[PDB]
């Protein structure tokens, strides 16, 4: 009855139109994130996804109210005729508002008039990354969110809390399987446009790729078939047919490991970190069965030594490259995995 | 005092009536700021972008006597007042943005300007021309008009600074880079009436580093090494025999990835043209030493390895020479 | 101010639930359609997907107008409070129309009372395909256009410029298919409950051969060749000839399974799939040569028609039944 | 092996209510379409019931309304509740499991078959 | 026109669309048919199949009754929309459409009687469950079940129009399928109980039998094709050693890239299909031959091979003799029992 | 009879305030909630997640809807539910649900005399599940839904299973293609805050993947190349051509099953089971090829400044120690 009586009231006269204190002051908008769960991350479309509590609150003089109770709950019918904050994405993609069993938002009202809106958002943001290192590589994907239309004169966002303890993220809800969740920047800033300046609140997830995986699909692989290739070194030089097999099946081996490798990788077209030890390995496997044909041309006698005339001596090439061969690949590593695991 | 003026603005409002109806064109001043052009997807001859579609034009009804010079509204009255019926022509899907509201601004001033404009994620359609490619370039255009109003009742006219790009290294270009930016103005004439069209272009040009390392690199490697056949002793029939079939297995595994991110062109590509000649280098390899066994041993042919030692080489050379200088230059 | 009036004029009284000439003739409505693209010609999905202008034109007695000289275009938001034809595709399995930044949509009112309806739809159509010659197929998608409740008694059909009704089908380009021709049909669907109008729209697709000789043909027909080449090998090379033989078959078996991945999957016997397996038989016989070569000289050799005799049989036969093969292929699909 | 074993049934006194229930082993049919079938003595076999996955009771023209069929899913098994017994009744009832490939009330869509179970209505 | 616009807004004049008509008096009865356009693709990966249809229902609303010239009307769809209608659903579908392109594609029609017959144009998209056991040579009975949502049966109870069997057409060019072949339909109705109530359920089951010449071709053809190649090497001489170690490793190889595509085209089941024993079967085939070759190999003495022109060679080993006919004959015995036994099913 | 009942339902809604809950200034209302399980489908690894099709059963009593006179209970249209006050329940772990809208809305009320509302929907809810899959593929994963009220405290709403145990139902009738329901459990709490305690309801389910389709498909191929790389070490030292080509297929084929294994398998980058046994399969076949090298160049390397012994001893240790790799293997994951 009485409760009825103060909800009928509420709207009576009021312009959702218009922001609160238009012409008198800047409607301050305090807000605060609540991630439930930081969905999986993207790399093919440089997109994450996240599922978030987006709170806003706000203050409207019009919608004071004495009544027997200090906090009104108004349904989504009501809630549609009173100005809200335009809040939006800048680099949302397709963002859901969920709506099952019913629009998965709340609006209560004080009586001093403060607003308080929670809203259940997965939101798709665009994170730019540059796989160069991948896949050691580190991404620090960006979450801004402003007004659309009302600029820093109108309409300004600030934090509920501290900005570090504003965005809080839930203790099990990291659904990231090749990344690690290295923690949060929460910052707010100004951005001029060509639509005047806007207040801008930022969060900057950071991220670190898991290298585990490619270690044992990729390098582990590769580095085998590298070892492998540089194993017919130890062959007799007159084994032409073993030596020969023994070369081109590695570097069969290697174009299969390379095509499997990319076929992972989003279809980026510059080099990144794995292509390039792929292309060195591809050279060791390459380079081991030009060292045979060289150590080939200067076979005098095709028979091999036997048990117990006169027979090949061990080649010179053979011998140095039983050296110059492992300790070169032994030396690029040291400078591959120095070189971008400290980055 | 600004809800009184919005009520009067409103007072006797048809929407359903174009500004000068029945007196002058509409003109209609657009503005374009690229938020990201996404990836362009090859294989469906299109691409990704997302704007704010900016549009500028005066509506004498929407005049208002009053100290306030401008009223910044939300999308609250866009459903109320006239708004041009902008479409863009090439594309195959857009969408507009509504969290946590719908992405639109609605500026009015004193005079009767209106400025409306709204978040766009655009699909547009783009014919690539892969005759060139790893080494091609394209212009993706997108184009926009009205849908209803031909030349006569709605122009559109671009503002000097009308086009405007972001940092276009967060953008999703994988494949391209962006390279420049051009924005034209033409009439197309269809069965309803002639249409003023928008068209702004990018110009984009494919990035070679992936393909250089996985495809050019890898095949140039295996040619070199059939050659290796040639300095075995022709009596190695084992040996240069499983060099050379197992030559030709490894190319024709680098053939499945020389078109993989295209779509199925009927017509020959660079890379295309690239792998097939590594094919036919590697498949002479293993001819030229059937034709030396059969002439030497299973009864000048017998100096076939002295030619192939400084012909196929040199073949090879020679190709990629009118290859890469045809291409690139 | 007075095309305000007129126009206020002509909704107040108008009644959306009746068509023109309620009582009387049936209502003629035309149509034509201008074509913007064509695309995801599924042959998995037996559909393709059609961005097009589909424009209706009808004459509305209740919307005729004098005073003024001109053509109204009216906000698309009138389009609700007309009536429009319930024009609707028979083999539509899922269309839209554009929405941004507003409804395609287009209403165009004539002083005589002639409405002008325009939308701009992609459907995705369906049409069944013959792909039992695939990729030497030529396939034939339509566009039914019918109404859905209403008879020829109330409604008639016809495409507006009869021959040109449909515009823009020379400007498209199909990376994988040419477009032969395309037709327009006019008829009433007879049914002893009543005639119902229809339109249709079709068009003929060549697939094109090129991506597939490049691709399928040339590499299964070089790794044919090379298998030849062992019948030359001299038949003391055990290790060479069954290396050439068995790596021939193997580089088959490679194209045929990367070909299974980057084609449509289509589970029933092809053209493409006749010619692969025929060329793998022909790699895998001349590996079957070299074991009869084998073993009529190790094996009923100390026994003891001619080692050299088989070889040179075989010189001739593969490639004179592979080239017939292929004569037989060609002429049958081509 | 796949066993289906009637249980329950015999000679009953008119009027009385039979429960007859069918186990099935080596083979979980949580899948399948378990029905009852009937075989008069040289008549024919008849289609009583079916139950399938989504728990649609199917029943013939001449038992509706009688008898009441249902599945036990956990413990792999299918019952019949005859209630309104009648001499015509007294037959072999058989049951059955299958994909009801062309059929579902056909018998020759059922690949595992019960022995039977001879349920006697004597007045 | 006068008359005609009287009657329709005469008609919604005391009408309450939350009621069903006959509530509390008597049990509403819907006459329903079918019509398929076209019974689309089906997915065995998801275990669906896609049915375009026209819906059909008839019921009989005594609050709708008029009396006028005309004697059948034609409703909007906002008019329709104030109409109670049956709330029927499928109970297999997953994600349906109703098409309303250009158009709501649907239709009311009213009678002097009062007869309502409601027609609309849908594409469902049902699951149909599969036992893939006998694949590429199973047969399957895809379902379409459809009822009331909220009535039980005590309510709404839906019969068909005509004879069951003639309530369900499908279109002589409906079949859009690529790898089944559509033998027919059986339209029967039945009753399920629930939580909620005992309801009324209408079913339609399609009967689609897989074709077999794809994968005979693709998949049966190279793995027999591939098990004779390795049983070849049996008459190669035992002293062609790098020979035979050629052919055992290579053919090995070339099973596993058949098996690993003929993988593909089957959903991950987590049973062992026709064709997975066929593929381990061959597997095993050629497997064996490897080992055969290895203990053939063994036993070889020399090391040269026999001359034309004649010393002492080695014999022909009585391993390779034997298996010259064991091992043709064991894969004849599997093929003749492995086909007699899944054709037969 | 109807028409009484049509004065009974316009009743029930004149002067009915949907904004308010059933005993706005009194104890909070107790839902009971029931779950028809359809159907569970689409188990992703990729994605951590799993769809279900259920039917959403919601009851709870509100004396404003009471009614008597009538020993019925009053079905209404589903439209009706807009007119109503219904709880303001969601799942917290969905990421796409909807209701079926074909024929119409997918949604009951039922309304009883005592005052009791039946709120029924059918919804298909993919919801989200994180899985450990580091013994992949012998690994139990356990999915849950949450349901939760958006706004109301247990000072306001109330919920609780509606029926115990057998709330759940359908449970045992669902057939997962690559996993096995072992049990499901209801959970009901009260989630306590420093502002209130929040109802939930947990409906979880065990899955155990069945290892079938892996047996036959991962491990037993990886299981004979790893016994094919022995027949080497019953070969002659002598035999470079035979012993290498054999090693290094072997490698080869390995190296063929784990990228294609990569490609079927769910991308799920790190380290699982799969992942250990196929790695652990290919050091064994790099380790018999690279003992042949040791062979090879003890004879002939330090031939001239037994290899016998070495082939003999690798035929018992390699058999043996992939013996205990399957052990160890199958003991820590089984
Ligand atoms: C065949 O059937 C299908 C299915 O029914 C038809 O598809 C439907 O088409 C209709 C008509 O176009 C749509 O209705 C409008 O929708 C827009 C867009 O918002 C909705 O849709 C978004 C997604 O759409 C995108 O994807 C779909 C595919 O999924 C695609 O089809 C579409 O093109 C597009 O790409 C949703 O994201 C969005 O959800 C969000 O908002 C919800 C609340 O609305 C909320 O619950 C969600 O959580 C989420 O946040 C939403 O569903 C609406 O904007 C639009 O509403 C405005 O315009 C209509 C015009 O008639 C007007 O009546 C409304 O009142 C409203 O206009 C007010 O608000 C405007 C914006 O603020 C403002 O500018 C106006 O001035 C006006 O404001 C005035 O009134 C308000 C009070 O209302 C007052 O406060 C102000 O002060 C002022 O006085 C329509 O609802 C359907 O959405 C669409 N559905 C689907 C599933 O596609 C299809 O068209 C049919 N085809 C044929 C040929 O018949
Ligand atoms: C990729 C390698 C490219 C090499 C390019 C350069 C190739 C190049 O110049 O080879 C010549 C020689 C080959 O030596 P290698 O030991 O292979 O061959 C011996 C050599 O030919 C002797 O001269 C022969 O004796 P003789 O005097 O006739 O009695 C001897 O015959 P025999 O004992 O059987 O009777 C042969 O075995 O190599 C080097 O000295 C090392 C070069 C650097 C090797 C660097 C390796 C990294
Ligand atoms: C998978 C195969 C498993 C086989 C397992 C069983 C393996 C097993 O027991 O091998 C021994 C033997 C090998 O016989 P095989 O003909 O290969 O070898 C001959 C044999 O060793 C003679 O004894 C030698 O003669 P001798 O010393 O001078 O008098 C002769 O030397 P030569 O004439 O060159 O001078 C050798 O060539 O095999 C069988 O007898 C067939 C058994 C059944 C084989 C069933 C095969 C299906
Ligand atoms: C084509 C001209 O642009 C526009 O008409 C436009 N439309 C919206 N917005 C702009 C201006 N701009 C480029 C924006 O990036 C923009 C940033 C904001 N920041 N916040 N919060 C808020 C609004 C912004
Ligand atoms: C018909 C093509 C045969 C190709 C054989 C290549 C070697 C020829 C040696 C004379
Ligand atoms: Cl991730
Ligand atoms: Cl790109
Ligand atoms: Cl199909």
């Amino acid at each position: 009855t009485v409760f009825t009586r103060i909800l009928d009231r509420l709207l009576d006269g009021y312009d959702n139109r218009l922001r609160p204190g238009l012409g008198e002051r800047v409607t301050e908008v305090k807000t605060d994130i609540f991630v439930t769960s930081f969905g999986p991350v993207s790399d093919h479309d440089m997109e994450y996804t996240i599922d978030v509590f987006f709170r806003q609150s706000w203050k409207d003089e019009r919608l004071k109210f004495k009544g027997p109770m200090t906090v009104l709950r108004l349904n989504n019918l009501m809630a549609s005729k009173i100005w809200t904050p335009d809040t939006f994405f800048h680099n949302g993609k397709k963002s859901v508002a969920h709506n099952m069993t019913m629009p998965n938002k709340l609006l209560r009202i004080t009586e001093d008039g403060t607003l308080l809106y929670t809203m259940r958002l997965t939101v798709r943001a665009e994170c730019p990354m540059h796989l160069e290192d991948f896949p050691m590589d580190a991404h620090a994907c960006p979450l801004k969110f402003g007004s659309y239309a009302y600029t820093r004169a109108e309409v300004v966002y600030e934090w509920t809390r501290e900005p570090a303890r504003s965005v809080v993220v839930a203790e099990d809800g990291s659904r990231l399987n090749q990344y690690d969740l290295l923690g949060q920047t929460v910052d707010s800033g100004i951005v001029q446009s060509s639509t005047g300046e806007y207040v801008v609140m930022t969060t900057h997830f950071h991220l670190k790729r898991k290298i585990g995986y490619f270690v044992i699909q990729t390098y582990l692989p590769c580095i085998m078939t590298v070892i492998l290739s540089q194993v017919s070194f130890w062959l007799n030089r007159e084994s032409v047919p073993a030596r020969t097999v023994f070369g081109v099946t590695t570097v069969l081996t290697m174009t299969t490991l390379s095509i499997s490798a990319r076929n992972s990788l989003p279809k980026v077209a510059y080099a990144t970190a794995m292509d390039w030890f792929i292309a060195v390995c591809y050279a060791f496997v390459f380079s081991a069965l030009i060292e045979f044909a060289t150590v080939n041309y200067f076979t005098k006698r095709g028979y091999a030594w036997d048990g117990k005339k006169t027979f090949n001596s061990v080649s010179k090439i053979d011998r140095l490259s039983r050296i110059a061969f492992p300790l070169l690949f032994g030396i690029f590593n040291l400078v591959y995995w120095a070189t971008y695991l400290n980055r | 005092d600004v809800t009184v003026i919005l009520n009067n603005l409103l007072e006797g409002y048809d929407n359903k009536l174009r500004p000068d109806i029945g007196v002058k064109p509409t003109l209609i001043h657009t503005d374009m700021y690229v938020n990201s052009i996404g990836p362009v997807n090859a294989i469906n001859m299109e691409y990704t972008i997302d704007i704010f579609f900016a549009q500028t034009w005066y509506d004498r009804r929407l005049k208002f006597n009053s100290t306030i010079k401008v009223l910044r509204l939300n999308s609250n009255m866009v459903g109320k007042i006239w708004i041009p019926d902008t479409f863009f022509r090439n594309s195959k899907k857009a969408d507009a943005h509504w969290i946590t509201t719908p992405n639109r601004m609605l500026r009015i001033w004193n005079d009767g300007r209106v400025l409306y404009t709204l978040r766009l994620t655009i699909d547009a359609e783009c014919q690539l021309q892969l005759h060139n490619f790893p080494m091609d370039e394209h212009s993706c255009p997108l184009e926009f008009s009205s849908y209803g109003y031909p030349r006569e009742e709605i122009v559109y006219q671009w503002k000097r600074s009308s086009v405007e790009v972001g940092d276009t290294r967060s953008w999703r270009l994988y494949q391209f880079s962006f390279v420049g930016l051009r924005n034209t103005t033409e009439v197309v004439k269809t069965t309803s009436g002639d249409y003023v069209v928008m068209s702004v272009y990018f110009d984009l040009s494919r990035r070679m580093g992936y393909f250089t390392i996985q495809t050019y690199i890898p095949c140039t490697l295996i040619v070199v090494l059939s050659w290796v056949s040639f300095w075995i002793n022709k009596d190695a029939v084992p040996a240069r025999t499983s060099l050379g079939i197992t030559t030709v297995l490894t190319m024709t595994t680098l053939s499945t990835i020389a078109r993989k991110s295209l779509p199925k062109v009927s017509y020959v590509t660079a890379m295309d043209l690239f792998v097939s000649v590594c094919f036919i280098f590697v498949f002479s390899a293993l001819v030229e030493y059937g034709t030396l066994h059969y002439f030497v041993s299973n009864r000048r042919i017998a100096k076939m390895d002295s030619y192939a030692r400084i012909f196929f080489p040199t073949a090879f050379c020679l190709f990629n020479l009118v290859y890469w200088v045809s291409y690139l230059y | 101010s007075f095309v305000k009036e007129t126009v206020d004029k002509l909704l107040k009284g108008y009644d959306i639930r009746l068509r023109p000439d309620f009582g009387g003739p049936p209502v003629c409505v035309g149509m034509n359609i201008d074509i913007a693209s064509i695309d995801m010609v599924s042959e998995v999905n037996m559909d393709y997907t059609l961005t097009m202008y589909f424009q209706q034109y009808w004459r509305d007695k209740r919307l005729a107008y004098s005073g003024i000289p001109l053509n109204l275009t009216l906000d698309n938001r009138v389009a609700d409070q007309l009536w429009v034809p319930d024009t609707y595709f028979l083999n539509d399995k899922k269309s839209f129309v554009h929405g941004v930044t507003v409804k395609n949509r287009m209403i165009r009112l004539h002083p005589d009372g002639t409405v002008l309806y325009g939308l701009r739809i992609t459907t995705t159509a369906a049409c069944m395909m013959d792909l039992r010659r695939y990729p030497l197929d030529e396939q034939n998608c339509t566009l039914e256009i019918e109404s859905y409740g209403y008879t020829t008694d109330d409604i008639e059909f016809y495409w507006r410029g009869g021959d040109k009704a449909v515009t823009g089908v020379e400007r498209i380009e199909l990376p994988q298919f040419s477009i032969v021709e395309h037709r327009l049909v006019s008829r009433n669907v007879v049914f002893a409950t009543g005639a119902y109008p229809r339109l249709s729209l079709s068009f003929r697709l060549k697939r094109n051969i090129g991506y597939f000789i490049l691709q399928t043909y040339m590499p299964s027909i070089l790794i044919t060749i090379l298998s030849w080449v062992s019948f030359w090998i001299n038949y003391d090379a055990s290790a060479a000839r069954v290396a050439l033989g068995i790596t021939t078959v193997l580089t088959m078996t490679t194209i045929n399974t990367h070909l299974r991945e980057t084609l449509p999957k289509i589970p029933y016997v092809k053209a493409i799939d006749m010619y692969l397996m025929g060329c793998f038989v022909f790699v895998f016989l001349a590996l079957l040569e070299y074991a009869f070569v084998n073993y009529i000289f190790f094996g009923r050799g100390p026994q003891r028609t001619d080692v050299n005799a088989i070889d040179r049989w075989s010189r001739i036969v593969f490639p004179f039944t592979f080239s017939l093969f292929n004569l037989v292929y060609w002429l049958y699909y081509v | 092996q796949v066993q289906l074993q009637e249980s329950g049934g015999g000679l009953v006194q008119a009027g009385g209510s039979l429960r007859v229930s069918c186990a099935a082993s080596g083979r979980t049919f949580t899948a399948y379409i378990m029905a009852w079938f009937r075989q008069a003595p040289g008549k024919e076999r008849e289609f009583l019931a079916a139950m399938d996955q989504g728990r649609i009771q199917y029943y013939g023209d001449s038992v509706r309304g009688r008898f009441t069929i249902s599945r036990d899913y956990a413990k792999n098994s299918v019952d019949l509740q005859l209630d309104g017994l009648r001499p015509e009744d007294t037959a072999v009832y058989y049951c059955a499991a299958g994909a009801g490939f062309w059929g579902l009330r056909t018998a020759s869509s059922y690949h595992y078959w019960g022995q039977g179970t001879q349920v006697t209505v004597s007045s």
